[PDB]
């Protein structure tokens, strides 16, 4: 924790993965294995260690009316 | 404070009386439901018609068509009036899964 | 027999003043289709055989082949008593000649063979493939 | 075809009765598979925007458009992205168009204006374009591959495009004995004539086995299905409707009694905005819902009818691009709707869609055998043929409140035929 919440920081602005500010996180990830870009494996590996968490699943602006 | 401990008391679409069960048509009024669900999906249709004239002018407004709209313009009425349709269309929505679906989806 | 149908055409034309399409002919007596056209012809003739002066009028129809432009199609007319020869000879090839309407006095367009064959319908819901000449199998009420 | 065999036998029907009147059998529907499955949606979740929809569709077009430029321009490939360009270097560029017209209305008949610019857009950036391309018979939402060169001025200059083609097709088995298909659209119930009323009764009686002699009869009993292809209630104004489903149910009802039917919704049916548009809700048929044979579909339909394979619309894609181009012909903009591989281009910037996330659906997957239109002002039919062993047929269905015209389908010869209907109206030839 406060290096796990970098990475999935850094997994929601990388723009070779998809436009995502409407969906969650782990959706954003598999759509991107469908396709195979190259989804890494450890933004994967975050999000099985944790419960339902809003804080890890859930991208950087889930709050703000836009 | 308390509007939190709701018990969302379902109605009926005709003459709106509360009663128990999730079925939209009153007993008494049933024999007029063809034209019950006939209204009503005249809204839905003209909610549908707004949410896409909004949602795809801020992309216009905005430049990019691939990337997502941060756009927080308290002077601008396209803001907040994009805001109310998704409501809208969320209420009016689910009030027409009252009535069955119009066929299976799993086939 | 022949008297039987002869009589009921000549009192639902002539006396009540009706307009009988074969539709209506054959609910009323419980006829095959083709049997009420071939009912329609021999009133028609023999009673213009008798006298050649009645109070009688007379619409076919003519269904057949057609080229306009190159392409084949199929032109179907319900067609009155002046002009159907020369709609015979427009046409390419010749599929389909029937009798369809006897009146008393004439009509100005196509309105009410409409309305009469809508309203024998309205009350007669629960058969219409029953004088019909195909008869599927699959389509039974089920659901 | 059709009428050639309708004459083939003896006329009896100008005589006295008789003892037997022949009849007949429907020929059986023995194999039918409904695979129009991503466009029934079962979930149905808004609140999503719709960048989601054009960054999949790039992902998805681009690897075709890569192996098309290869072998257009040759195998020393110059392919780049964007950003990467030098000032005068020749180079291949594949992405997305954007038209940028004037007097396309705003929130607060052709709509092309003399002066309008293209832009080529990617996910990061976008270029202007000027050349030798056309500036009117493109529209936004086009995916393509681009040859040329920066210019000084920022701008880029063309010498030549490429889109990106037919799909494979797999070969059909043949036919032993001629099964047809009817294809009807826009009865519009609610208001268009009276001379309409006799031409759907006289369509629907020659049908069902109610008009003509043996030959009509013996013809119109193969006839394996009908189609009814969207706009089935004209309105006049909105703001009557609930009179008209009434008086469909007692149509579907008397079709129902014979044939299977397909019904379709269109623009004018009690049904959503957005273009998959979903199924009727059978509680306005209270008659014919008694027969399983009537089905109720909705706008892009796939199906596969003995072997060959339909794809439709009711005609919403063509007319939109109608109204944002300069072609003129609806069957040459339905083959140019299939040489682009995509069923609706224009969508969403001026045609509503769903917001999509995972696929776009409209990318063609494969190439259909049959791909016929909608609500067109004229009947027109065409064989086109693909660059490898690809044939296809198009059929535009006329609107039978103006025409009174139907199309046959013959499923072995793969031929399409019209028929009209008309009785005579007030017609007097003394005056
Ligand atoms: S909310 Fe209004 S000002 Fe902001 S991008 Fe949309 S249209 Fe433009
Ligand atoms: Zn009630």
């Amino acid at each position: 924790e406060e290096a796990e919440l970098e990475l999935l920081r850094q997994f929601d602005l990388a723009w070779q993965y998809g436009p995502c500010t409407g969906i969650t996180r782990l959706q954003r990830w598999c759509r991107a294995k469908q396709m195979g870009l190259e989804p890494p494996p450890e933004v994967w590996q975050v999000l099985k260690t944790h419960p339902g968490d809003p804080r890890f699943q859930c991208s950087l602006w889930h709050l703000y009316p836009l | 404070g308390l509007l939190a401990f709701a018990k969302r008391r379902n109605c009926c679409i005709g003459c709106r009386t509360v009663l128990s069960h999730q079925g939209a048509v009153c007993e008494f009024c049933q024999p007029r439901e063809s034209e019950l669900y006939q209204k009503e999906v005249s809204h839905l249709n003209a909610l549908e018609e707004r949410f896409s004239r909004l949602w795809t002018q801020c992309q216009r407004c905005q430049g990019s068509l691939h990337e997502d709209v941060i756009c927080t313009s308290r002077d601008c009425p396209i803001f907040y009036m994009r805001k109310k349709v998704r409501k809208d269309l969320e209420d009016q929505e689910q009030l027409l899964r009252r009535f069955g679906p119009p066929g299976p989806e799993a086939w | 027999a022949d008297q039987l149908y002869l009589e009921n055409i000549d009192e639902f034309v002539t006396d009540q003043n009706k307009i009988v399409t074969y539709k209506w002919l054959s609910y009323t007596l419980g006829v095959h289709v083709n049997q009420a056209k071939q009912m329609l012809y021999d009133y028609v003739e023999r009673k213009r055989k008798e006298n050649s002066g009645a109070q009688l009028h007379v619409t076919y129809l003519v269904s057949g082949s057609l080229i306009q432009n190159g392409h084949s199609c199929h032109k179907v007319a319900v067609v009155r008593e002046d002009k159907l020869e020369a709609v015979k000879s427009k046409l390419a090839v010749t599929a389909s000649i029937h009798v369809y309407s006897i009146q008393k006095a004439m009509l100005k367009d196509s309105g009410p063979l409409f309305n009469t064959d809508y309203d024998i319908l309205k009350s007669n819901l629960q058969n219409c493939s029953k004088f019909s000449a195909i008869q599927c199998a699959a389509a039974v009420p089920r659901a | 075809m059709f009428s050639e065999q309708a004459a083939q036998r003896a006329h009896t029907l100008l005589s006295p009765p008789s003892a037997n009147n022949a009849t007949f059998a429907r020929v059986p529907v023995a194999t039918y598979t409904n695979s129009s499955q991503p466009f029934r949606l079962g979930e149905r979740s808004f609140s999503r925007q719709y960048a989601h929809i054009y960054a999949t569709r790039l992902i998805q077009m681009r690897p075709f458009l890569e192996n098309r430029a290869q072998q257009h321009w040759g195998s020393g490939v110059g392919v780049k992205k964007l950003c990467e360009l030098q000032p005068e270097e020749k180079c291949c560029v594949v992405g997305t168009l954007f038209k940028a017209m004037p007097l396309q209305p705003s929130i607060l008949s052709k709509y092309i204006h003399p002066d309008d610019e293209l832009v080529l857009e990617d996910e990061l950036q976008r270029i202007k374009l000027k050349g030798t391309i056309d500036v009117s018979k493109l529209v936004t939402g086009t995916v393509l591959a681009v040859f040329g060169s920066v210019r000084d001025d920022g701008k880029f200059l063309v010498e030549d495009y490429c889109f990106a083609d037919l799909a494979p097709q797999k070969p059909a088995p043949p036919l032993d004995t001629d099964r047809f298909v009817l294809l009807v659209s826009g009865l519009g119930l609610g208001g268009g004539g009276g001379e309409s009323l006799l031409g759907t009764q006289l369509l629907v009686d020659v049908v069902t086995g109610q008009l003509g002699d043996e030959g009509e009869q013996c013809s119109a009993a193969h006839v394996s299905r009908v189609i009814l292809a969207g706009n089935l209630l004209s309105h006049s104004t909105q703001s009557a409707s609930v009179e008209a489903v009434k008086m469909l149910d007692e149509i579907l009802l008397q079709l129902s009694a014979s044939v299977p039917v397909d019904v379709m919704p269109g623009e004018f049916d009690p049904t959503n905005y957005t273009l998959p548009q979903q199924p009727l809700h059978p509680c306005m048929f209270p008659l014919a819902t008694a027969y399983s044979t009537l089905q109720l579909v909705t706008n892009p339909y796939q199906a596969t009818i003995d072997g060959v394979r339909f794809l439709g619309t009711s005609g919403q894609n063509v007319s939109d691009i109608f109204r944002y181009s300069s072609m003129e012909d609806h069957l040459e903009i339905l083959e140019w709707t299939l040489r682009v591989r995509h069923i609706s281009p224009t969508a969403p910037d001026t045609l509503g869609c769903y917001p999509f996330y995972k696929t776009d659906p409209f990318i063609f997957p494969e190439c259909p055998h049959v791909y016929f239109c909608g609500n067109t002002p004229s009947f027109g039919s065409k064989i086109i043929r693909g660059p490898e062993d690809q044939t296809v047929l198009l059929v535009t269905v006329p609107d039978f409140s103006a025409t009174q015209t139907a199309c046959l389908v013959n499923l072995r010869s793969l031929a399409c035929q019209p028929i009209s209907f008309s009785g005579f109206g007030a017609e007097d030839d003394d005056l």
